[PDB]
């Protein structure tokens, strides 16, 4: 909830670039990084991104991200329409436990 | 890993909630079980968390009071009870482990994710 | 009396080509050569002096082979340094590794006790004399080992660099032991340069000892055997050697 | 210490699990004589004294 | 280092080739001698290869059975022998030294050529 | 051999760039690396490129490479009319021992 | 030498001050038998001997 | 750290420069404290340089034999010794610690300066 | 002295880039590298570059510098017109002490 959102807008073009864009001020810009995990329609998230740039064992040259100081984006650099789902982003946060700020999460 | 997380149909007037989610051969000890949500209609929320080796679970201090995580060693069961149940906890819960990578920055993500539990409140 | 010809106890032990006839051998009395010399691979022992202590009193050198599993690691390597009939060889108890396919993948190779005695294993670690050797036999530039039982552990980190060169060879393999009590597991995990062992030395509890001497050997009945040879042991005291063994 | 230094220098590794445990910890004592300071350096893995 | 290799005029009937490659003054104890052709009219073809301080010299499995490498102490030479000459075995034999880096998907490049034996098969 | 090699052609052209692009699949996909042993009419063959993109002590800034996947390409930037000779690749095998493909090199 | 190896890896860390100084020298020695070479391979940190 | 020069006015016939530069608070004991001169209308020169706790100060030799740095213990001064001034010794004199980095080509650059003394000669 | 610097004239354009090279024989370019000191009108030089690449604790994204063979060259990538000051390059030099070797200083 804590961190800013691309509301409900991916804004689906053809096969061109989509980029999500997530920010917030310290405690998210204090040095903590950001993850992306997609949501196939009711089946449980599946990784994407972890560390800004990093991708796990099984995900194609597609995605990608960046961290760039106080904000944070998803590039979905591709595209396909079997890739249409929701993409949450994780933060840490320092309201004295504030661990797994996630959002609203973008859709398509 | 496999995480096997199951039933939890309906608990309606108060606090009856019960999940499970008995992880299957986790190699490293040090590891995590952490609890998500997901309202049908909203995104996630972090809700728990614990390590079963390690002590004291973990919460996000919007359920400090109403949640309570254990865990138990012949099994690897992770019980989670909710007190005051309400018509605002009606979700599906995700139990998953977290991974590790070595970088500046350092935060643990969600390796694996369970299947989900459909608590559900209704009259 | 086992009458050690050219062979040091230690050399014994491992093996080397030239006292390959050593071979499960028992003995009351160890004898060594002042002539002895090693014509194998360059080695140290750390603490060289209890390793030595801890054979020659067990008294023994039965050796029962067993099976590790190295599962993608090249077995059976062999050394110029080290010829048995002109072919190149090894030391005949220990089993070294070198990489297959130009990859040495991480060793986690466990093997449980479950006899009622204990093991005695003897394995070592490889000190190549430059950064490049190390390169051609495993693939990987650093290094570092652990064998690990449930009562100890011992990590070693070899180190690379040259040393003069001793009959050739400016690289080093240090000796080490680790023993395994019954109901005890040996766990190697090694990401290169482990000198691996073939299997494990029954260890007793004796009267069994070793002593330097260049005295003959003979056909005779003596209790007390020194160095300076053997003495009657009518008379209480004798002024002949402080080194002593028997009554 | 003034007179004394010890670096340790912890090893990662999987050894056999006792009672479910693959980890180890090892123990140190330093003596600290009169007019002496006890100095700690540490970068992780340091089981505090209390 | 520097690979010394020279000879071998002409073996016509049947088995005589024999080549040296003195090598001269390499540090590195564990250092290879990787023996190549090269037919007049065709590329390159691994053929050979043994590190004189280890054991067991390795071939190519096309010549597993007609070729043998051997070394020496005194001097540093590199002996191959080759069985059954045959019309196809007209080319130049090289020798080369064998060197390193430190990088994932390692493999050995030749650093150091000799020069090249014309061994050559008639009537 | 047994690499994938263009047979007899680099199709030499002015000072433009030039490449030589050799393939092959599994047992030279399986992580291994390629080099490019340039060999002057008669002389011994010259080492150009270890580790796909490494140059050894005495080769200018004009050769270059990259193994892209389940494939290598040498890189000829510059070019200049006194490096006319051959190129052979050099690559890892695994039908159990397997250890010097080189192919057939190209030319020019 | 022919028979023995020692390798030092310095420790860099601050110690307490003694005189102004927070860093320490090691001493060690070496014995050399006639018909042995002392070899002394540093990449850095050696207080060499004259 | 924090450079505190100041003083020398005027030092007309012959040698009388004397500067201070007491640094203040320096952690790290192998530090370094190398004296810069800046003449008025042309760029830096370095002239000088110690390291208190090492031994032999370091000149540019355009200046050995005309110039003294020194240190204390107690006060952490450095003091810098100017024989046969001339009319070519008009500039702001700077005192400043040298800073690291581990990179190839490793060379020392001048992290913290001091303020600057208006060392000046004339009638 | 010892390094050739852009005597006295940087140009002074408007936001461009900017971009002042110094360069010097062996001795300087046997390996070693250069730094960058601006110098406002006055008041003690501050640092901006070290390794030819780094920057300091408190300078922009505006300076950047590198050292290409033989010469190097600081890159004032942005501009502005309070960053009006000299700008100094060490390097090291082999004449058997040749520690501080500066230059002449380009301005504005």
């Amino acid at each position: 909830s804590v961190l800013t959102q691309p509301p409900s807008v991916s804004g689906a073009p053809g096969q061109r670039v989509t980029i999500s864009c997530t920010g917030s001020s310290s405690n998210i810009g204090a040095g903590y990084d950001v993850h992306w995990y997609q949501q196939l329609p009711g089946t449980a998230p599946r990784l994407l991104i972890y560390g800004n740039s990093n991708r796990p064992s099984g995900v194609p040259d597609r995605f990608s991200g960046s961290r760039s100081g106080t904000s944070a984006s998803l590039a979905i650099t591709g595209l396909q329409a079997e890739d249409e789902a929701d993409y949450y982003c994780q933060s840490y946060d320092n309201s004295l436990s504030g661990s797994g700020v996630f959002g609203g999460g973008t859709k398509l | 890993v496999q995480l096997v997380q199951s039933g939890a149909e309906v608990k309606k007037p108060g606090s009856s909630v019960k999940v499970s989610c008995k992880a299957s051969g986790v190699t490293f000890t040090y590891y995590t079980i952490s609890w998500v949500r997901q309202a049908p209609g909203q995104g996630l929320e972090w809700m728990g968390g614990i390590m079963p080796m390690f002590g004291t679970p973990n919460y996000a201090q919007k359920f400090q009071g109403r949640v309570t995580i254990t865990a138990d060693e012949p099994t690897s069961t992770i019980y989670m009870m909710l007190s005051s149940l309400r018509s605002e906890d009606t979700a599906v819960y995700y139990c998953a482990s977290l991974g590790n990578y070595e970088s500046g920055g350092y935060h643990p993500y969600f390796e694996y994710w369970g299947h989900g539990t459909l608590v559900t409140v209704s009259s | 009396i086992l009458d050690g010809e050219n062979c040091t106890l230690i050399d014994a032990l491992l093996g080397d080509p030239q006292c390959d006839g050593f071979q499960n051998k028992k003995w009351d009395l160890f004898v060594e050569r002042s002539k002895a010399y090693s014509n194998c691979y360059p080695y140290d022992v750390p603490d060289y002096a209890s390793l030595r202590s801890l054979v020659a009193s067990s008294g023994t050198l039965e050796f029962n082979n067993e099976s590790f599993n190295w599962t993608g690691v090249t077995q059976n390597g062999t050394s110029s340094a080290c010829i048995r009939r002109s072919n190149n060889s090894f030391f005949s108890r220990l089993n070294w590794l070198t990489h297959l396919n130009f990859k040495y993948p991480a060793l986690n190779v466990t093997m449980p006790n479950n006899e009622q005695f204990d093991k005695l294993y003897i394995w070592g670690v490889h000190h190549p004399g430059t950064d490049k050797d190390q390169i051609f036999l495993y693939a990987q530039a650093s290094g570092r080992i652990t064998v690990s039982t449930k009562r100890s552990q011992q990590a070693v980190i070899p180190n690379i660099g040259s040393r003069p060169r001793v009959r050739n060879i400016p690289s080093r393999i240090s000796i080490y032991w680790t023993i395994v009590k019954p109901g005890d597991i040996l766990l190697i995990n090694s990401t290169g340069n482990l000198i691996a062992p073939r299997g494990y030395f029954k260890i007793r509890s004796g009267k069994s000892s070793i002593m330097r001497s260049d005295a003959p050997i003979g056909k005779c009945n003596s209790e007390c055997i020194t160095p300076n040879g053997s003495i009657p042991n009518d008379k209480p005291f004798q002024n002949v050697n402080r080194i002593t063994y028997g009554a």
